[PDB]
């Protein structure tokens, strides 16, 4: 019997700072055990200053990025170029995926970007369209690998203030872009480590005020 | 699992990856998958882990004690019947993808043997989810006629395919050279083209991070 | 697999082709599927590689203790020891062995074993996925009482039609010749039989 | 849902129903009225698949209400059962269809008689002096058989009722939490509190 | 299916199908509404060129659409027939979705509203 | 997911918890699982994520335009009634949800209606539904009277999804309350379990199960 | 939902400096049964671009059907068919990768893995793979079926990053199609040894060749081996 | 019905210098419902301590097995069994029930007392045995132990630090997993002198 | 078989077990003591399979029985939990393992504290404050780490266990028609015949 | 069923067996299994009778439509309309059709088309379960550009081989002759073709 799905594999991490916020993903392509591509980019620009990737099944993903692209071409022609708003942008992507509610688009969707006040803004998405913002998502193959971590680093549970007796927490702050770089390169290759799945390059799209940014590096291509 | 063998002028060589998998996830990073079932006879194994092992393990003992009982050096074919009629008496419930090599009085010998039980004799040969990589580059660059360092150099490199372009093969090269008149040198991580980058960040803790409920010494002596 | 065996004026010759699978991957391009049970009593082995094995390990076993006892064994003994196996363990073995010999006596013999374990002794015999396309054929053109070269020709041409139709047969063409001047061994390869 | 019980005297018609919702291992609500007034008259209780009992009831009850309006007029326990039937004899070969049996009491005034009629979700409609759907009928059935008696009073009913709760509360394997005791007579529908 | 516009406008802004609507009503039999403080009274006009009438099967002129509501009219019966109908339905689907009956004013709201869809609808008077 | 919603003297109590899990994976600790559909009315979470966050914001959308068109805040009896007819319409094709609609209106007062996927709508007093909803219950039933003050009735709704994000290994994260009266819905804090299952042990001295 | 008939094995391909090679083996195999000799699984889309194609062969010559028509609708009312409004290989990639996902979401897929090789108008190498669940990627090197297994390792050797592309020549990278065409040949049971290679280079244009045979081939060696273990003979 | 995640647990081990550390989280449930929250996964027999997750019955039966072996291993060999020696017992006593397995995820952890090295190893439920010179994850929530880990992890720690790497680790692993949790012990291990903890952690 | 509970306070523990004997629809017996005293200071109440349940349980007892006897000895409650657990440990691995889960509850002379031992029928122990078997857990539990302190009288205790009782007879689905609750202290085993 | 069609010299002859099956039992043992869908094109039926059937009515209409408004079709226009039916209903047939006629310009032509749906034009084509038997014999023995007697005589052997080895091919052999002569119909019984 034919299956309309498959596993690409690969994984994505999205962290928010106070007027930055990041979206990255490894560029490695996979169907069981063979290596499609080194390079083929999931992560990507939607105009806006909205980046957004869906990652699991490609051809749903890729599908669903270009009707949210599209869906970004329409808002501007009908609401006098109007700015998508991120949250504006989060709710028209959960139609998007609950539209195809009993036919899912199998990828689990993060966007990144900045909030009407100027801060960072993560979104994640379940592939039927439950959404919630955080500070901090990890999706995909290695995402059961990341997130905790980013848990520890980034919003600091389980760590208490020294010689408190456990009884005060170390307190929220956010992180500069060059510390939360850090995490997702580290986040990566500990992730290349041990899953098969990630590995080959990583691509990061960093949005300021400015615009959006790229940065990639090499990881290991076992 | 990538490993292959491959005959050259005075003898065999024998190589290996060192990755374990538990589905998707990377159990060991550093494995050893080639056996030694005699001083002068060892086995690179592909298939479910503690069944190569252990089916090594076997052989090699009931060897041991037939060289004892008979004062004579073992022979490769003893090995492989053994080992053959083991795997056939369990009709492939015993996941073990062998290849056997090794020297004795009676010459050099490359033989490969299959989980339900079937041998094969060849100059070169490759068994294991990257078996393909590697024979790809075995029908490629074999010829008659190799020298002990051509046939090194032939055997890495189809590893190497493996650890590349396989997801169920990674890390490090292991290699067995088994000659006519030597000692059988075991090269273990002959080749580490699979180092882990420094990290951005040191994640030791400040002492009293973690919140502590209780304490107590454990007593270990009688 | 294609496999046959052929009886002709001075014995019998066996043929095969060196293909084995996995799936459509053919794990092994170079394989020996003609398999000595004795000096001048050999076999074709089609089906599992493990099974065929096994059993051809067996009646070597067999008739080397039978040798032992009384002597050289004949063919159609060899055959009934083939045939025991294939029979009695019906629900656990995927084999079709074709069994032949060379007596002074009987001169060449062939007996074909298919999945059932049933004996059926012929002129000649053919087995493996790949006789399918090769029955018309070798039909038309056996002929009893053939010469060595004859016979060569008949299983090289036949071979060819069978490795060229059949994806699960081919690499090259091995076969053994068994006579009253002893066992020659026979390889051709794709370049001259494809071109038939 | 589950147990629906329903009796017919010489002068009124006794509807008893389970109050209990339970839904996995969880006594959702104990004081629920498996029951619909569909005219001044005539009463339903029904019992079966979660939601499709209360919005078949409610539909049934739209319909008879509307007919009652349209002609000014009531229509006979005989005829709404009927309706009833039908519906349900339309639903069993729809793609999905109503999984729902029901109890249908009522007075007819033209006749002054009492009517209890008994409807599965296929459509299996019979008129009964005593009826139940489900696992109640294997024990109340054989109870009545042995204690009505068709000239019996309302109180009379009624005790031959709480013979029934009794028996089911004894060896029904489930906590149904009770029953709600509706009686159709000539003067309409009501209900008794203390059961 | 007949799509002709019936209804449309006039050079001076007129719609004149809906104005000889009113025409009809003009001729029909009067009908008066009187609130009071604590009640309201419909009185209806009965033409009396009808001697021999069987008043007890007759349409009254007064239905009820719910057991708390009643309409009147004037015009075409005909007509009013169709508009009660919808009425009455009406009233039983809000009964069921709202789980309260209509108000006065909501019944209006959609018997008018049904009255003005057949004013910009093709095929229909 | 563990809910819960409970009628008294002082108006009604909802309290739920903030886990989002997928198998044994637990996705997310902040999910907010009741939704503010207008001053006086409130809807609660539980079942799949999606289901249940799309049509309560749809169902919200069809509220607003009920009093835009009759000028009179919608019933939460026709307002439970929407969202209970919609789902019976997809009744078959794997919706899950388990939903509470509470409010406060005039003719009303205050109200809870328990509507499922399967299109049960049930009028109730008190209400537990999740898949720690019986752990809720067991807390709730055993201290519950109508004569609660506002500040126990809190508590109570407070320490009965604490008691079930304990047990339950599906329900955790936080606690958040909500308090409904004839004035409206009062947001009643975001109470983290990491903190709040200590402060309660201590102060109330339960929780003995536990290694303190 | 279906279930392939005829069928087509690997097709694999690479860039090199300046342009792209393609290749695919001449046969249509019925299961095991190696039907079909002339078959041919390469297909020109203008001077610019070749769709190689493998899978269900009745799907393959649907696709040729279609893109057959798409130059012919391209041509009308286009006086610039010839030049600056040609078909481009990534309009053609496009336009197919669309097909193929919304055949998948009709459960209705066209049984097909297919690589798209050509070169851009700007002179740039185009080579992308889609296949039956409308899945697509790019990469250096492309190849389906055992090609992926067999060809890729051996290709990416040559050209194993993008910056190995300009130091890459046509005869080197027709060399590496060539050998990978003959191990291929060796060990996967529904190919042939008959081929067709194209190469589409921004200078030279279009090389379609046809007829090719696999050759220098190694079997001497077998004579050697005997038995499967302890027979000598 | 998937026997290694009925009840739930995780067990990690660390390396530091001149030094090792093991980790359990104290949980026993039963699916959904948790049942106790004192329910420890570490064991030791002399100095050669073993963690075991997975079906908690064969967590106990293990654990007096090992007793049982280790008690008779003592008494003819007259010393203590060796890390290394341990784990070979372990491998062997698994691969004895090849076919009809303890579905249980073991780890050994100690120093050997001749060499004084520190040793760490793990096994799949078959015996199959995983060496390893930094961290050796196991149960419930191992995807997550091998993010921890793989992150936090560096070499030669010395005992105080390697307690919060270990102690972090497991933690917010432990917080991801819905099975996990309820308590958590740590056992520092030095050459002659073990201490263990009891670490406050969220107990949802 | 269905509930059984089990309450360690201070000085004893009570275990309180379900009187209902349900096959089908019908509650065939409603006064069964689900328990066996084991010794004179050990008390295993089970629940689980028909048959199983009750083969089971007095197979533990005849050998516990047995061992008396041979040593004029009596085991601890931990000694015979221990070897329960192990005789459900071999037995899940059988070709038919018993489907029987236990309590047992006693109190342990030498050392004069009470012990509760919750078991499965896999063989998974776990010494509790409180304990509880099938979907009876899925409210008790939760109640119990409310209200229950470690320090409580044995009539604390009993007030403890009627609040799990009457939430049991509110929410769970079944009727299992009370419970038969038994103390055992450093006197022995005793019922209590009015609960 | 065996079915072939040959193009030569002349032209092309088609060529079929008379064996239809249900399970083991011939339902009938006289079958026609050419059919004319055009006075020069004609086809060979292979698989599901109530298939092959009522797509060659569909054709045969088809063609009579086209010859009304645009004289003669080509074979190929005959084999691309059968195509396009057996492509398009893949789902729901079991059909393997040979098409084969005869133009003045075009001469003879064969067209194949399998289970599929794909058409494939070639010198000769051979279809149906028993073709498998005679892949061999028709290979080696099929030359371009025979004469009449050379293919008939082709097309009897080696329909008598299927034949001889399918339990699903038997009867007459039947043969239809396609030149610029006309049509021409022969018959082949048992007696003559078995003891070839
Ligand atoms: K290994
Ligand atoms: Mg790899
Ligand atoms: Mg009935
Ligand atoms: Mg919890
Ligand atoms: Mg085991
Ligand atoms: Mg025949």
């Amino acid at each position: 019997q034919f299956n309309p799905y498959g596993d690409n594999g690969g994984t994505i991490l999205g962290i928010a700072g106070e007027d930055f916020a990041v979206l990255a993903g490894d560029t490695r392509n996979i169907t069981d055990y063979s290596i499609n591509s080194r390079y083929e980019p999931k992560v990507f620009d939607c105009g806006d200053n909205i980046v957004m990737s869906a990652n699991g099944f490609a051809a749903d993903g890729d599908a669903l990025v270009k009707r949210f692209k599209n869906s970004v071409k329409w808002y501007h022609f009908d609401h006098n170029d109007k700015k998508l708003s991120i949250n504006s942008a989060a709710r028209n992507i959960q139609h998007l995926l609950y539209g195809k509610r009993f036919f899912p688009y199998y990828v689990h969707t993060i966007i990144a970007g900045l909030d009407e006040d100027g801060k960072g803004a993560v979104y994640s998405f379940d592939p039927v369209g439950s959404y919630e913002r955080e500070q901090c998502r990890a999706g995909g193959a290695a995402a059961s690998l990341i997130m905790p971590f980013l848990d520890n680093q980034v919003n600091f549970k389980n760590q208490y203030e020294p010689g408190t007796n456990g009884k005060v927490k170390k307190p929220l702050k956010y992180l500069s872009v060059e510390e939360v770089i850090k995490l997702v390169r580290d986040s990566f290759t500990s992730a290349t480590e041990r899953h098969i799945q990630v590995g080959d390059g990583l691509e990061i799209l960093i949005v300021t005020k400015d615009g959006v940014r790229k940065e990639f590096y090499e990881l290991k291509r076992d | 699992t990538t490993i292959v063998g491959v005959k050259f002028n005075n003898g065999v060589v024998i190589a290996a990856d060192t990755r374990s998998t538990q589905g998707p996830i990377v159990a060991d990073k550093n494995c050893a998958k080639l056996h030694r079932i005699s001083p002068k006879i060892w086995c690179a194994g592909a298939g479910t882990a503690a069944d190569t092992e252990a089916v090594t393990q076997l052989i090699g003992s009931n060897i041991e004690l037939h060289s004892l009982y008979t004062s004579r050096e073992p022979r490769v074919v003893s090995a492989l019947q053994m080992l053959k009629q083991h795997l056939f008496k369990y009709q492939g419930h015993i996941g073990a993808y062998l290849i056997v090599a090794g020297v004795d009085p009676t010459g050099s010998h490359l033989f490969s043997i299959d989980a339900h039980g079937s041998t094969d004799v060849g100059y070169y040969l490759s068994l294991g989810s990257g078996s393909l990589a590697a024979m790809a580059v075995l029908e490629s660059h074999w010829k008659q006629d190799l020298t002990k360092e051509e046939a090194i150099k032939l055997a890495s490199d189809a590893i190497q395919a493996g650890i590349w372009n396989d997801l169920g093969s990674g890390s490090n090269v292991d290699v067995c050279v088994m000659e006519i008149g030597k000692d059988a040198e075991y090269l273990r991580n002959y080749l580490t083209p699979n180092v882990r980058e420094e990290k951005q960040k040191s994640y030791k803790f400040p002492r009293g991070t973690t919140a502590v409920l209780k304490e107590s010494i454990v007593n270990i002596c009688d | 697999t294609s496999i046959m065996a052929v009886t002709f004026k001075d014995g019998v010759i066996l043929g095969a082709d060196s293909r084995t699978t996995t799936g459509a991957y053919i794990a092994n391009r170079v394989t020996d599927k003609l398999t000595r049970v004795h000096d001048k009593i050999w076999c074709c082995r089609s089906g599992s590689a493990a099974d065929t094995q096994a059993i051809a390990d067996i009646v070597q076993y067999h008739l080397e203790l039978y040798t032992s006892q009384y002597g050289t064994p004949s063919t159609e003994t060899a055959a009934s020891v083939f045939k025991e196996l294939c029979y009695e363990n019906k629900d656990n073995l995927t084999a079709g062995i074709i069994v032949a010999g060379y007596d002074d006596k009987n001169k060449g013999e062939v007996y074909t074993i298919p999945l059932g374990g049933s004996v059926h002794k012929l002129p000649y015999a053919i087995a493996g996925s790949g006789s399918t396309f090769i029955y018309g054929y070798c039909d038309k053109n056996f002929r009893e009482n053939m010469s060595k070269e004859e016979t060569v020709d008949f299983i090289k041409h036949s071979l060819s039609q069978a490795i060229k139709w059949d994806g699960s047969s081919g690499g090259v063409i091995r076969m053994v010749v068994l006579t009253a001047a002893g066992v020659e061994r026979l390889i051709f390869y794709p370049d001259e039989y494809e071109q038939l | 849902m589950d147990i629906i019980l329903g009796i017919r005297v010489q002068d009124s018609v006794i509807l008893a129903s389970s109050k209990a919702v339970t839904r996995g291992i969880s006594v959702l609500k104990d004081s629920d009225d498996k029951t619909r007034q569909l005219s001044p008259h005539t009463l339903m209780s029904f019992a079966g698949e979660a939601g499709d009992t209360v919005q078949f009831a409610e539909y049934i009850q739209a319909n008879i209400q509307l007919y009652s309006i349209r002609e000014d007029y009531e229509l006979s326990p005989q005829a709404v059962s009927s309706f009833v039937r039908q519906e349900l004899a339309k639903s069993i070969r729809s793609r999905r269809p109503y999984q729902v049996n029901v109890l249908i009491g009522g007075y007819d005034k033209k006749k002054n008689k009492p009517e209890l009629y008994q409807i599965d979700y296929l459509g299996t409609k019979v008129e009964l002096p005593y009826g139940a759907h489900g696992y109640s009928g294997f024990y109340t059935f054989s109870l009545l058989d042995h204690h009505y008696r068709p000239d019996m009073t309302t109180e009379e009913g009624l005790d031959l009722l709480k013979l029934c709760v009794q028996e089911l509360e004894k060896r029904m394997p489930m906590d149904f939490k009770g029953v709600i005791v509706k009686i159709v007579d000539k003067d309409g529908i009501r209900q008794v509190d203390d059961f | 299916g007949y799509d002709r516009a019936l209804s449309i406008f006039s050079p001076d802004g007129h719609i004149f199908q809906v104005e000889y609507a009113l025409e009809a009503v003009k001729r029909g039999t009067c009908a008066v509404g009187v609130k009071g403080k604590n009640c309201v009274v419909l009185g209806c006009e009965r033409r009396s060129t009808l001697k021999l009438q069987d008043t007890r099967i007759t349409p009254s002129k007064v239905s009820k659409i719910d057991s708390h509501v009643v309409l009147s009219f004037s015009g075409l019966n005909a007509d009013s027939r169709i508009l009660i109908e919808k009425a009455r339905v009406e009233a039983q689907s809000h009964r069921l979705t709202l789980e309260d009956p209509v108000t006065v004013e909501y019944l209006t709201r959609y018997v008018a509203g049904v009255q003005q869809r057949y004013t910009q609808s093709g095929g229909v008077r | 997911t563990t809910t819960l919603a409970f009628r008294f003297q002082g108006g009604i109590i909802v309290a739920v918890d903030s886990r989002a899990t997928a198998g044994n994976w637990v996705a997310s600790q902040t999910v907010k699982k009741v939704i503010e559909i207008n001053p006086f009315l409130l809807g609660t979470m539980a079942g799949g994520a999606a289901d249940c966050q799309f049509w309560e914001t749809w169902l919200g959308s069809q509220c607003r335009l009920h009093e835009l068109r009759e000028k009179e805040r919608i019933s939460v009896a026709a307002a439970s009634k929407i969202l209970s007819n919609l789902v019976y319409q997809y009744k078959g094709a794997g919706l899950s949800m388990g939903t509470m609609i509470c409010g406060y209106t005039r003719k009303e007062g205050p109200t809870i209606y328990y509507v499922d996927s399967d299109g049960t709508r049930l009028k109730g007093d008190i209400f537990c539904v999740g898949s720690g909803q019986t752990f809720a219950y067991g807390v709730l039933d055993s201290n519950y009277k109508w004569d609660l003050s506002v500040e126990d009735a809190l508590y109570l709704g407070k320490r009965s999804i604490l008691a079930a994000a304990h047990r339950d290994a599906y329900s955790g994260g936080s606690v958040n309350l909500y308090h409904v009266t004839e004035d409206g819905w009062i947001y009643h804090g975001n109470h983290d379990v990491g903190e709040l299952f200590w402060k309660v042990k201590e102060e109330e001295g339960s929780f003995n199960n536990v290694i303190g | 939902t279906q279930q392939p008939i005829v069928t087509g094995t690997s097709v694999i391909s690479m860039k090199y400096d300046n342009g792209v090679i393609i290749a695919a083996d001449n046969l249509g195999s019925y299961g095991s049964l190696l039907r079909f000799n002339g078959v041919e699984r390469l297909i020109p889309v203008g001077d610019n671009t070749v769709v190689g194609i493998s899978g269900d062969i009745s799907d393959m010559q649907h696709i040729e059907r279609l893109l057959k028509d798409l130059v012919t609708e391209n041509a009308y009312d286009n006086p610039l068919a010839d030049a600056e409004e040609a078909l481009e290989p990534s309009y053609i990639f496009e336009y197919l990768a669309t097909v193929m996902y919304q055949r998948r979401s009709k459960m209705n897929p066209l049984w097909n893995a297919i690589i798209v090789a050509g070169v851009q108008s700007n002179g740039d190498q185009f080579l992308r793979y889609v296949n039956l669940l409308g899945v697509t990627y790019s990469s250096p090197t492309l190849a389906t079926g055992f090609g992926a297994h067999m060809a890729n390792p051996l290709l990416r050797k040559v050209v194993d990053r993008e910056s190995d592309i300009p130091k890459t020549t046509v005869q080197v990278a027709e060399e590496a199609i060539v050998n990978a065409m003959r191990v291929l040949y060796y060990r996967d049971a529904r190919s042939s040894r008959n081929f067709s290679l194209a190469i589409i280079d921004k200078n030279t244009g279009l090389t379609f060749k046809k007829n090719l045979q696999v050759e220098n081939m190694k079997w001497d060696f077998a004579k050697d081996i005997k038995g499967y273990g302890t027979q000598k003979i | 019905s998937d026997p290694s995640s009925i009840n739930g647990g995780i067990v990690v081990a660390m390396t530091g210098k001149d030094c090792v550390a093991i980790a359990c989280d104290l949980r026993l449930g039963s699916q959904s419902l948790g049942v106790s929250n004192k329910f420890e996964k570490i064991f030791h027999y002399g100095h050669v301590f073993l963690g075991i997750t997975g079906l908690a019955t064969d967590v106990t039966t293990l654990n007096e097995m090992f007793r049982y072996k280790t008690n008779l291993y003592k008494l003819k060999e007259e010393r203590a069994i060796e890390p290394e020696t341990f784990t070979q017992l372990v491998s062997s006593s698994l691969y004895e029930r090849r076919f009809g397995p303890y579905f249980v995820g073991p780890v050994v952890a100690g120093i050997n007392s001749k060499s004084g090295k520190p040793f760490i190893a793990g096994f799949d439920l078959i015996g199959c045995i995983d060496e390893a010179k930094d961290f050796i994850v196991s149960g419930t929530a191992s995807d997550q132990l091998f993010g921890m880990c793989e992150s936090l992890y560096e070499p030669n720690l010395e005992p105080e630090d390697l307690f919060e790497t270990i102690s972090q680790a497991l933690l917010n692993a432990a917080d991801r997993d819905a099975l996990s949790g309820w308590g958590a012990v740590v056992y520092i291990i030095k050459k002659d002198e073990v201490v263990k903890r009891y670490l406050k952690m969220r107990q949802d």
